[PDB]
RNA sequence: UUAAUUGGAUUCAACGCCGGGAACCUCACCGGGGGCGACGGCAGGAUGAAGGCCAGGCUGAAGGUCUUGCCGGACGCGCCGAG
RNA sequence: AUGCCCCGAAACCCCCGGGCUACACGCGCGCUACAAUGGGCGGGACAAUGGGACCCGACCCCGAAAGGGGAAGGGAAUCCCCUAAACCCGCCCUCAGUUCGGAUCGCGGGCUGCAACUCGCCCGCGUGAAGCUGGAAUCCCUAGUACCCGCGUGUCAUCAUCGCGC
């Protein structure tokens, strides 16, 4: 079996990669486990606006969201070559492991 | 009464070793001695040993305010830095176990004057 | 005149072991995710680093 | 008050604020010690220029300087500009 | 970042030591309290947000506590931080400066850190300072809000009576 974890800061790129993998699996005819959406990771940083100490304190909360999807497939020669031939856009990160 | 530390005489302390003295000392001093002396403290200890042997007649001065007094330096005058000058301290047998910087105060006693214009509302 | 002086001694902890890569400051360094960015720099930078103010 | 007790801010809109919970560092204050002038010129210089040291003195500790000599073989803050 | 002015071998650059932690006194914002709408002892329940590589560390052995030795797992919906407190039951105290209140010092044991005296935090025993509800005046709040109760994180080698959140 092969487990693939795909994470990105762009939901559209995430979905594009997921759809490409799904199409590859469908054309190869191999059963595929649907994309598991893992909980989004939200990095929040709260910072004081003023560069000095004078004035009423005000803060801004800058948030960076990272979205994660998981897929499980059964290993095959053509399927795995096609998957390794994925586009993997710049903002998406892909990890492949075998079980 | 004759001086005695934890029921031990000064001569017994002289003959004692560093580990036993650390055992007798409080927790902080024992931990410091177990962890060891800094290079500056080692240099100061070498100078003090030379003076005790009698080959170092010059006055002993140092910045080692963190040095822990030992029985082997009882009866000597050590000039300890405090920020401006090296205040002299005569090591009595009863100072054992205390830091060298506890007898060289850094601040000055304050005698407050009249309050200023902005002291009150 | 030797060069052994004029050199910062190695430091592994304290405020003297962290600096802003963009500003060189020594105070409010953000280490939340290894940013190593000063507070002012991060504030001026957040929109274009991928961070956003959603609400 | 002190050697310093480094500074900014004084109604709302100064005073757990400068994300300022400072042992060292931070540091901007105080006593002391040491150390840089890129680049052009003025003297001394390869029979000797930066720069380095084994022992010890000064020193809180330090070839930082000093007694003992020995490596270095081309430079030059001892001075004028500039940096 | 930067104009002008200034130091330019000093106001530049590094090393130790000290100070920013001083203390007749005035003020702001807070914590603990002045008790029964309670204190102590044993027992019984229920969260969330977030973080983890010289990092979080379950689990076993040692210790009375702080803490010490080995060490699974975890780059994280997989392991850990993490079996919260207020609350409920049973017993003692019965209106008292008290079994309230926990300042202030003695002795001893530890942790971090190159370094703990100036000037760190924790732990056992010992003592037990004002305070018995507060004038004039003055502050926040319209619903899961206000009030009470704890926890996460930012600062971090250690230190949270703090900010931002749960
Ligand atoms: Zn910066």
């Amino acid at each position: 079996k092969a487990r693939i974890k795909i994470a990105s800061t762009n939901v559209r790129s995430l979905d594009e990669v997921a759809n490409q993998i799904k199409q590859i699996a469908e054309r190869t005819g191999v059963r595929m486990s649907g994309p598991i959406p893992l909980p989004t990771k939200r990095i929040r940083i709260t910072t004081r606006k003023s560069p000095d100490g004078e004035g009423s304190a005000t803060f801004d909360r800058w948030e960076l969201r990272v979205h994660k999807r998981l897929i499980d497939i059964e290993a095959d020669e053509r399927a795995m070559r096609q998957i390794m031939r994925i586009r993997v856009p710049e903002d998406v990160t892909i990890e492949i492991e075998l079980i | 009464k004759e001086f005695r530390y934890r029921g031990y005489t000064l001569e017994q302390l002289m003959n004692m070793s560093l580990e036993e003295l650390a055992r007798l000392f409080p927790a902080r001093q024992r931990r410091s001695l177990k962890r060891g002396l800094t290079p500056e403290q080692k240099k100061l200890l070498r100078k003090i040993r030379l003076a005790k042997k009698g080959k170092y007649k010059k006055p002993i001065r140092t910045h080692c305010r963190d040095m822990i007094i030992l029985p082997e330096m009882v009866g000597l005058t050590i000039y300890v830095h405090n920020g401006k000058e090296f205040v002299p301290v005569e090591i009595k047998p009863e100072m054992i176990g205390h830091y060298l910087g506890e007898f060289a105060p850094t601040r000055k006693k304050v005698e407050h004057g009249a309050p200023g214009v902005g002291a009150t509302r | 005149a030797k060069a052994d002086y004029n050199k910062r001694k190695p430091r592994k902890f304290g405020k003297g072991a962290r600096r802003c890569i963009r500003c060189g400051q020594y105070g409010p360094i953000i280490r939340i995710q290894g940013l190593m960015l000063c507070r002012h720099c991060f504030r001026e930078v957040a929109p274009k680093l991928g961070f956003r103010k959603y609400e």
